[PDB]
């Protein structure tokens, strides 16, 4: 046995293209649309729950994941690749930051760590790149609210608003017209729902849409009282009901 | 490095004209506590060898499993496993002797003294000793622990040198062994009355005798003894 | 504590004549005040007209003699059945002994 | 064709071509014969020279006092396998005070050769061996192929033109098996057997190599004027 | 065209070896089904013993992973057993480390994460199997979670796997469209097994004897497989109404 | 591509057979064994007249009683020489004696087939190993990258080898003197060399029981060249 | 195409062609069988006599694992030995830790997981043997057969090698004609017959018969070779049936 | 680890990776070495395709290995740095164990050994570098000049060149260098070295580097103006 | 086995070129242009972000200009993710040197170290090289202001002015035309922006498409300051120099 694939499976072609990264981006293009919008007092990330069968319970499949109490992530592309990245992202948030500094990492640095993991799958021996693009939304004390995209290559960029996957080109145009620097969080959620309706064919409700916010601190979700400086998580996943309430004012 | 915990005492043995005898009591001592009263410390290997073991019992039970595995392994791809390529006493001893010395040389000994008694292919008597240090020696009589100090003197009155072996019958040899076991019962504080005895003869093969007892004991003279002076 | 060494007593004597050599040794093997054996050979023919004894701790003695005998065997395999000269044997034994410089073979050796 | 690039690849008909190519190296090698009676076992080998200035490549290797082999194919591979045999013979003596059985020696060689035929990166051994030995069950002759197949025989031959010697031994089977307590006559039969594989060249004093092992005979090799008696 | 031999991306963004592993899944030509009751989870699978020389008791694609978890496999037996042994080892290690019994959905995730690694790392091939895990979880109740060679997994109300999965799936879909609930509203597991067998008979259009089926049942604190005679009693009840 | 340790359909190792082609391209080296000593001689073959020819070291001492000459990719020989020297000295340390010439050759040849996917390829150089011991006297061996070594009474390797070997076939007999052998090596080198033979583009050496292994001075070789020319003009 | 050049590559069918090629090596080998009886198992194998020079009864093919399991195989003989060596290590570790001798189903899975592991990577070749094995444990007799893929099942009768179709047909008759069961001594006789009948596919060269057995009554649950009078009785019974 | 045998034999007995490393040397800028009676001079080409360069900080072509030995090269620049580092370390290691600086021959042999090792080690390609190593042995006044190449062969030279158009400058040296009487002074040796580069260089401006090494660790690099004076004097004699 | 799929990233062509190095250089030639210009009283680093969007958050963004320590900075051309691996290595080498010698690392020592890393990826390991070229702008007390570049081969060289990425041929001609040795920082700023303005593939050069940085001894007295320009500050310098 032994892993005898100690050489790169991603290499430069004569034209300067890294084929395996380009093909991973193609796999991302085929994936279901997800988006992110940044407001003045929050961030929203959203996607369609494209259920593979109606017998499946799509609540059990989580496309929008908590990474830290103040950071969340959504994807487009290959689901399994996303799941293992979420596991590695949560662990690296502790091992390379919380266990050292006694606090959760800021958004940009966690993103950077996830980006590093994806870059190494682009250069290390005997592996293919991750077939996903991530959108990571988060808050921290000194940088405030932020939104980042991460691609298969490991490259990451900050956004005011963006989309990835299937109908990203049309969605990004829709967001350019609507976005401004004076949006409140509710206005951003409203725009996210409008934008996401264009790329959804079938049913459009709280059971077929997954949507989460990075907003105010939620002391009700903390699980314990008695420490004034611990005020709870800023990440919150909206319920099926909460989505349907905003679809009547649509 | 360890310390022995549960221990077995003397193993005694001698050669006679046609074979070898070996014996050892059925006690497992836990310090001065005589904890386990039914321990077999003679372990036969095939029909031509008996390995007598004293010292730490857990290390004995490990050696017991090694011999059991040795029989299995010899049988593999061996059409003559019950004939010309069967295990000899000399093979079994040398294996153990190797192990014991390797184990001492890693500073983690098997805390035992062992006597391998048997008869070879050509009818020759085999009797050899090995201990936790890997020291080995052979003699017309051999004994471990207290047996070395008390049994050997008595057994050497029967077979004092090599030339006395053909002159010693199995009846004379067994008698001498049985008396020695009684003497050890009188005088070794970590012994028991019950014991096992094995005979390996070139004609009659392996005879294994369990549940023997020390008998014909002299205690009557105790009644006359009164005080300390 | 476990003591890996022991003393099996005995005494050995080597004398070199003009065209011969003798290596003698008693046959008694002991521990403390007990006799283990009255006849336990201690001087060994090792092939190539070389005799050897390693007196002291009999387990280390036996181990060393056994390894030298084996060294004679492999010398024949590796060098076209060449006879191992007494001086060459001596130097080989030095390396066997010094190989365990920090866990010595507890023996006085004569060939 | 497409399935001979390495030893890890079966052909569509279930063949291992790299092993078959290693088998071919034996056929190119010089002829050697093995035969035995109930008391003794003999090796006879035709040694090959490079030219008239060169020496004749040695074909027989001693493994112990009671065992050894003759080779045909890559000589460095025979050195590797014989060195392994020497060690296993030696391990048996040191640990168990026991001479290694000839049958068990074959089994060990088989298993060593097999590992090289199932793993990537390695290569099969490029040599065939004839092992003779006298142990606790009498005389024995083995044939080793680098596929892994080891076979116990009364007699055989391997190398170039070996089929001629092998037919002779098949005819002579009932005669040479009975040659007990006569080493000279058993060797004569082996020399006559190897003669059936010669063409153009004949058996000279530095050409012929003979080895014998038996009841009260350690494994010894005869070369030079020690084989002029049998020419 | 070596992008079809190992798990690397094709120009279309596809992994052909994953797709071909899915095809290996149906090589046994066996269909499986799983459904949830109130207090139980039931899994049934076709059993086919083509050779008369086979000992039919040793022919099984249902595995008892832990006391609580059962697993049915669609795919060749060597890969099925590979997956089984690993799932058993993982379930045991979990209990030792964290002090409570491994949940069905967590094991599924774990096996799915292992499967994912085979799609990203080149030296490991995917296993050509679909693993359907079943239990009555102490927190979530009756549970069905299914893993595939892509590393995908999800919870199910009910599910079906095999060559004729689409027919069984649609049959089940239609039933749950009528009842408007996420399970079989039945007290006893015996009747939930009867439901499963009945709806497989309807979907496939074939009749079953006692040796044509293989049944597993999860209840609180134990999973167990039914004998031929336990199934026979089940088939008798179906035929008598 | 294909394995480095692959067998050809004929039953030869590809990489070994290809290394033998590299050795054919190498400069000529010749050895001749006699009862008075063994002589080793090489073609230096300097690529340009600015190259200081005395820095071309194609004859090398292994021990006092063993010398060595090389042909082929001569850079590959350095590690082989190092091993040989170590083996010779190590054996002297363990056994308080000189090492047999055959045993030294065998120790070098054990390296040869240690290649795969150890080193990445076989050696691209052949060696003539010449020496003396008490058991088998004056000896000459030919060590290949196949791991095989043949003993020779005389041998030539390199580019002019088959032509030279035919010449050695006719000229060698068992009663040759050391002086006769020296001239014979010079004669055959001159025959197969492209350039004209002199003391600066050819080198001689020998090994005798008394004096051991000696590389010949350019002045000493120049006299033996002049002695050769006169004896060939003598008939 | 190219899917058959490397081990562990799925073709577009969902097939590992290298494993299927390993099967061809098995089909090329000599016939070997297994028969489950009332209180044990019987193994038998066809040994082709290539030459008069082969020493009779010496080149033993059937192998023992532990003291209670027999293994026989067809195909590449060295591969079979490598698998049995692994089996002996597995059975030794099992007994070391758990005290009791390894049960036959447990042992079957140990071999099965090992052979399956040689279909997971391109750096290894699949096994070129189908192995028939079994013995007696605490739950009674068991007979298994294990293919190059790692697939194994329990059997009433099993057969593999060049004369497998012939043998299988004969085994199928025994299963039908004895639903109550076959005795150990009967199985030895029938094993001899079936090998003789399966020798029509290898009719060019003559052969040597080899038989072994585990039986609770006849061998005390231990693996033993059929020798001497009992072997000759089974040869005579087999020779009578072909004529 | 990566174990792939990159340097291997071909049917005709050639190791192509070694031969292709020589082609990288052919592409590299020209280097030349000329030893006089009591000095050695190393000349090096600087291609003038790169202006706007900072010549203060740009890696110089000639490198000191110790205070008494220097190394110039032709071929891959990144590869040369690895050989130079190993050489400098081995030079100090020799001082630490033998209590004496390296001989020029020893240092050469070491570097040549490293280059060789890379032609029969798994997972590595040969160095695309040939070197000229020059200097004086400790307490010795005889000049030393050696050459190495990717294959690992080394040898001593009265004068030698490597790199692009080295065929032309070797032609020049083969007719202009006399062994019976080498350049007797520093001036003569530098002049002959500058002349040999002017056959190939283009402009004699910032395209020629010269480094003079003399006995007892006396190494100095000539400046632009000092070299420019040699360029001037050569062409004024040529106009005749 | 595995050999079948090996690209062999570390081999010579028949011509004596490193395939993967060459193809990596081709990759870099499509990256956004980065320029470095060295003056007597400081160094300028300018770099063009690639075809941006109106929804990209520019003030928190950094794809081109990175800080290695207080005295050294780099401009990146090529794969941003690859650069960040090398940048974090270089940041550690600088702090290792500081811990050991209690002095800031000299600019060339840092550059050699990084370049030696890149070299290793071309000679051994069988991995693809890093698709990155760096412009190093830095200061130390030995050589003063220094500009270097390194590319995937691991070769590095020193410069007075230099470009990497797209249109380097055109960019280097324009710099070679207008550069002078007695130039000052304020002039070099203007040259860098004028050069990008002519060599850009975009229709016009605006503040949102640029990253800009200076290393000045314009820091109160005998010390050095690194200024990474803010979006508003780039907008101001574009109006000042007369480009918008
Ligand atoms: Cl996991
Ligand atoms: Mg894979």
């Amino acid at each position: 046995m032994t892993d005898r694939y100690s050489f790169s499976l991603t290499t430069f072609s004569p034209s300067g293209k890294l084929g395996q990264i380009d093909y991973a981006l193609t796999a991302v293009k085929q994936g279901v649309t997800s988006l992110g919008i940044k407001a003045t007092n929050g961030v929203v990330i959203a996607t369609e729950k494209k259920s593979s069968s109606p017998l499946a319970m799509s609540e059990t499949l989580s496309k929008v994941s908590l990474l830290t109490p103040d950071i969340g992530a959504v994807y487009s592309g290959m689901g399994p690749d996303y799941r293992v990245l979420v596991d590695k992202s949560r662990k690296v948030a502790h091992t390379s930051y919380k266990r050292i500094y006694g606090e959760y990492p800021p958004t940009k640095l966690l993103v950077s760590e996830v980006a590093k993991i994806m870059q190494e799958a682009t250069q290390s021996g005997g592996v293919r790149p991750f077939g996903v693009s991530l959108l990571i939304a988060g808050h921290d004390e000194f940088n405030g609210f932020s939104l980042y995209q991460v691609d298969p290559s490991g490259s990451y960029f900050p956004w005011k608003a963006t989309a990835i996957g299937k109908g990203s080109v049309a969605a990004k145009t829709f967001l350019e017209k609507r976005w401004n620097d004076e949006l409140e969080l509710e206005d951003a959620i409203h725009i996210a729902l409008l934008t996401l309706k264009e790329s959804v064919e079938g049913e459009f409700n709280g059971d077929t849409i997954e949507l989460a916010i990075i907003g105010d601190e939620n002391p009700d979700l903390l699980g314990y009282t008695g420490i004034p400086t611990d005020k709870g998580p800023r990440f919150r996943k909206l319920t099926s009901q909460e989505i349907n309430d905003r679809l009547e004012a649509l | 490095t360890q310390q022995p915990i549960v221990t077995g005492t003397s193993v005694i043995s001698m050669k006679y004209d046609n074979g070898v005898i070996i014996a050892a009591d059925n006690l497992g001592s836990y310090g001065s506590l005589l904890r386990f009263n039914g321990v077999e410390r003679l372990i036969p290997v095939g029909d031509n060898t008996v390995v007598g073991i004293s010292g730490d019992i857990s290390d004995m039970q490990h050696i017991e499993r090694l011999l059991k595995d040795l029989v299995t392994e010899n049988a593999y791809d061996n059409p003559l496993a019950d004939a010309e390529e069967a295990l000899e006493p000399s093979y079994i001893f040398e294996y153990l002797a190797t192990v014991m010395y390797q184990r001492r040389s890693k500073m983690n000994p098997l805390w035992n003294a062992i006597i391998v008694a048997g008869v070879q292919s050509n009818g020759d008597q085999f009797l050899r000793y090995v201990n936790l240090l890997g020291v080995t020696y052979s003699s017309p009589t051999l004994a471990t622990g207290f047996g070395a100090h008390m049994a050997n003197p008595l057994l050497r009155k029967v077979v004092d040198r090599e030339s006395d072996i053909p002159k010693t019958t199995v009846q004379v040899a067994e008698e001498a062994i049985v008396n020695a076991m009684r003497v050890l019962y009188y005088r070794d504080a970590r012994s028991s009355r019950n014991f096992s005895l094995a005979i390996i003869d070139k004609n009659t093969g392996l005879t294994f005798k369990k549940n023997l007892q020390v008998e014909n004991m002299k205690w009557d003279f105790a009644k006359d003894i009164k005080g300390y002076g | 504590q476990f003591n890996p060494y022991g003393d099996n007593g005995g005494t050995i004597l080597g004398i070199a004549g003009e065209d011969f050599a003798v290596l003698a040794g008693d046959t008694r093997n002991i521990t403390d005040y007990s006799i283990n054996s009255r006849y336990e050979p201690k001087v060994f023919d090792c092939g190539d007209n070389i005799v050897m004894s390693a007196n002291g701790f009999a387990a280390d003695g036996d181990a060393l003699v056994k390894r030298f005998k084996n060294s004679v065997k492999w010398y024949h395999f590796d060098h076209n059945d060449k006879k191992l000269s007494i001086n060459s044997a001596a130097r080989n034994i030095q390396h066997l002994l010094y190989g365990k410089r920090f866990f010595p073979y507890y023996v006085h050796t004569i060939i | 064709n497409n399935y001979d690039g390495d030893t890890v690849t079966f052909s569509p008909t279930g063949r291992l071509f790299q092993v078959e190519y290693a088998l071919e190296a034996i056929k190119q090698g010089s002829v050697t014969v093995g035969l035995r009676s109930n008391t003794h076992a003999v090796l006879v080998a035709l040694k090959r020279n490079a030219d008239e200035l060169s020496s004749y490549q040695k074909k027989i290797i001693k493994c112990d006092e009671h065992m050894g082999l003759s080779l045909a194919g890559l000589a460095p591979d025979a050195r590797v396998l014989s060195n392994y045999l020497r060690q296993q013979c030696n391990y048996s003596s040191l640990v168990f005070n026991r001479k290694l059985a000839v049958e068990r020696a074959g089994h060990l060689l088989c298993d060593k050769a097999q590992k090289n035929t199932q793993s990537y990166g390695g290569r099969p051994y490029g040599v065939g061996l004839l092992i003779i030995g006298y142990d606790k069950s009498g005389a024995h002759l083995l044939e080793f192929q680098p596929s892994g197949n080891v076979t116990e025989l009364y007699g055989t031959a391997i190398g170039a033109r070996s089929q001629g010697a092998k037919t002779y031994l098949e005819r002579t089977l009932d005669t040479f098996i009975k040659i007990d307590g006569n080493p000279d006559e058993l060797i004569k039969a082996g020399v006559e057997a190897i003669s059936q594989s010669l063409r153009d060249e004949s058996l000279t004093v530095d050409n012929l190599s003979i080895a014998i092992v038996g009841k009260d005979t350690p494994f010894t090799i005869y070369d030079g004027e020690a084989v002029a008696k049998y020419i | 065209g070596y992008d079809r031999h190992i798990t690397i991306f094709s120009p279309e963004g596809r992994l052909y070896q994953v797709e071909y592993a899915f095809k290996a899944t149906n090589q046994t030509n066996i269909n499986s089904l799983a459904v949830r009751g109130k207090d139980c989870t039931v899994v049934i699978s076709q059993k086919k013993v083509p050779d008369k020389l086979l000992d039919p008791t040793t022919v099984s694609y249902i595995f008892c992973i832990s006391r609580t978890i059962g697993m049915v496999v669609n795919g060749p037996i060597p890969d099925a057993r590979n997956a089984a042994l690993r799932a058993k080892a993982e379930a045991a290690e979990f209990r030792y480390k964290y002090g409570y019994d491994m949940p069905c959905d967590v094991l599924a995730k774990r096996m799915a994460n292992l499967s994912q690694i085979y799609t990203q790392r080149a030296y490991m091939r995917p296993l050509g199997v679909i693993l359907t895990f079943v239990s009555v979880d102490e927190e979530l109740g009756p549970s069905i979670y299914k893993t595939d060679p892509a590393g995908y997994y999800v919870g199910y109300k009910a599910t079906a796997t095999g060559p004729k999965q689409q027919e069984i799936t649609t049959n089940l879909e239609n039933h749950f469209k009528k009842s408007k609930i996420d399970h079989i509203n039945e007290e006893s597991w015996e009747k939930v097994v009867e439901f499963a067998i009945t709806h497989m008979i309807d979907a496939l259009g074939t009749e079953f004897s006692k040796n044509d089926l293989e049944v597993g049942v999860a209840t609180k604190d134990k999973f167990f497989t039914l004998s031929a005679e336990n199934i026979e009693e089940r088939l008798v009840a179906i035929a008598e109404q | 591509d294909r394995g480095v340790s692959t067998f050809s359909p004929e039953g030869r190792l590809f990489q070994v057979e290809y290394s033998l082609e590299a050795i054919k391209l190498g400069s000529t080296a010749i050895g001749i064994a006699t009862k008075e000593g063994v002589v080793l001689g090489v073609e230096k073959r300097a690529t340009s007249p600015l190259l200081e020819s005395d820095s071309i070291e194609k004859i090398v001492e292994i021990d006092r009683h063993i010398g060595c000459a090389m042909s082929g990719l001569t850079a590959d020989a350095r590690s082989m020489i190092e091993h040989a020297r170590t083996a010779a000295v190590t054996h002297n340390l363990y056994y308080d004696e000189d090492i047999n010439v055959e045993s030294l050759t065998q120790s070098v040849c054990d390296l040869a087939l240690r290649f795969g996917e150890l080193m990445s390829r076989p050696f691209g150089v052949a060696l003539l190993i010449a020496g003396h011991d008490a058991d088998d006297g004056y000896q000459l061996f030919h060590a290949e990258p196949s791991g095989t070594f043949y003993r020779y009474n005389a041998k030539a390797i390199g580019s002019g080898s088959e032509g030279a070997q035919a010449e050695l076939l006719n000229e060698w007999h068992s009663s040759l003197t050391l002086k006769e052998a020296e001239l014979l090596v010079l004669k055959i080198l001159k025959q197969v060399m492209e350039e004209k033979l002199d003391e600066n583009n050819a080198q001689l050496s020998c090994i005798t029981k008394q004096d051991g292994f000696k590389i010949y001075d350019n002045e000493k070789t120049a006299e033996l060249i002049k002695e050769l020319k006169e004896k060939e003009a003598a008939e | 195409t190219g899917y058959d050049l490397s081990n562990s590559v799925f073709s577009p069918d969902g097939r590992n062609f290298q494993v299927e090629y390993a099967v061809k090596a098995v089909e090329n080998g000599t016939t070997s069988i297994g028969i489950k009886c009332n209180d044990g198992v019987v193994f038998a194998v066809e040994k082709l006599i290539t030459s008069k020079l082969l020493v009779p009864q010496k080149n033993v093919k059937i192998q023992v694992v532990d003291r209670h399991i027999g293994c026989v195989y067809s195909g590449l003989i060295p591969d079979g030995r490598h698998l049995v060596n692994r089996g002996r290590e597995e059975a030794a570790s099992f007994k070391k830790l758990y005290k009791t001798p390894i049960p036959i189903p447990a042992f079957a899975d140990r071999l099965g997981q090992y052979v399956q592991a040689h279909t997971l990577y391109n750096s290894v070749r699949p096994f070129g043997v189908s192995t028939i094995f079994g013995g007696v444990d605490k739950n009674g007799a068991h007979l298994y057969m294990l293919e190059p893929s790692g697939s194994y099942w329990g059997y009433k009768g099993a057969a593999t090698g060049k004369g497998r179709q012939s043998a299988k047909a004969e085994l199928e008759k025994l299963v039908d004609h004895h639903p109550e069961g076959l005795s150990a001594r009967e199985a030895v006789k029938q094993a001899a017959k079936i090998i003789y009948l399966a020798h029509e596919d290898n009719k060019e060269k003559d052969f040597e018969l080899e038989i072994s057995w585990c039986s609770l009554s006849e061998t005390n649950g231990l693996h033993k070779f059929v020798k001497g009078d009992l072997l000759q009785e089974a040869i005579d019974f087999a020779q009578k049936e072909i004529n | 680890g990566y174990d792939r045998a990159l340097s291997i034999f071909s049917p005709d007995g050639h190791i192509f990776q070694v031969e292709y490393a020589l082609e990288a040397v052919k592409r590299g800028t020209c280097a030349v070495g000329v030893k006089g009676k009591n000095c050695v001079v190393l000349g090096c080409e600087r291609r003038s395709t790169l202006k706007l360069q900072d010549t203060r900080i740009t890696p110089s072509k000639v490198s000191k290995i110790d205070s008494h030995v220097v190394l110039s090269f032709s071929g891959l620049n990144a590869d040369s740095r690895i050989l130079i580092e190993k050489a400098r370390v081995e030079a100090q290691s020799h001082r630490l164990t033998l209590e004496d600086p390296v001989t020029v021959e020893y240092l050469t042999r070491y570097v040549a050994g490293v280059q060789q090792r890379y032609t029969q080690s798994g997972g590595v390609r040969p160095f695309g570098v040939s070197t000229l190593i020059a200097g004086f042995d400790p307490r010795d006044d005889e000049p030393k000049l050696y050459q190495t190449e990717p294959s690992g062969i080394y040898s001593s030279w009265s004068a030698q060149t490597i790199g692009r158009n080295s065929k032309t400058v070797r032609e020049f040296l083969e007719k202009n260098y006399d062994r019976k009487e080498p350049p007797a002074t520093v001036e003569e040796c530098v002049k002959l070295t500058v002349r040999s580069l002017l056959e190939v260089v283009q402009t004699g401006a910032k395209n020629i580097e010269i480094t003079v090494v003399k006995p007892d660790s006396d190494i100095v690099a000539l400046s632009s103006e000092e070299i420019n004076q040699y360029v001037t004097q050569i062409e004024q004699e040529k106009q005749e | 086995g595995s050999r079948r799929y090996d690209s062999r990233t570390t081999i010579f062509s028949p011509e004596g070129r490193l395939y993967q190095v060459e193809y990596a250089l081709e990759s870099i030639s499509h990256a956004g242009t980065a320029i470095g210009i060295m003056a007597s009283d400081g160094i300028v680093l300018a770099a063009e972000r690639k075809v941006t969007s109106t929804l990209l958050e520019q003030d928190t963004s950094t794809e081109k200009l990175y800080k290695l320590n207080d005295k050294i900075a780099v401009a990146v051309a090529g794969l941003t993710a690859d650069a960040e691996i090398l940048i974090n290595t270089a940041r550690i080498h600088a702090q290792n040197y500081l811990k050991t010698y209690n002095e800031d690392i000299p600019v060339e020592i840092l550059v050699r170290r990084l370049s030696d890393i890149k070299q290793g990826y071309t000679q051994h390991g069988g991995l693809r090289p890093f698709g990155v070229s760096f412009i190093y702008a830095g200061y130390d007390d030995r050589y003063g202001y220094q500009l270097y570049t390194s590319n995937p081969s691991g070769n590095y060289t020193g410069w007075k002015a230099i470009s990497v990425g797209a249109n380097t041929s055109a960019a280097q001609t324009l710099l070679q035309m207008d550069y002078k040795d007695d130039m000052k920082v304020d002039d070099a700023i203007e040259l860098a922006l004028k050069t990008l303005s002519k060599t850009t593939d975009s229709s016009a050069l605006t503040y949102d498409r640029l990253e800009f940085a200076t290393i000045r001894k314009g820091a109160n007295d005998g010390e050095v300051y690194q200024k990474i320009f803010k979006p508003q500050e780039i907008k101001d310098i574009l109006v000042k120099t007369g480009i918008t």
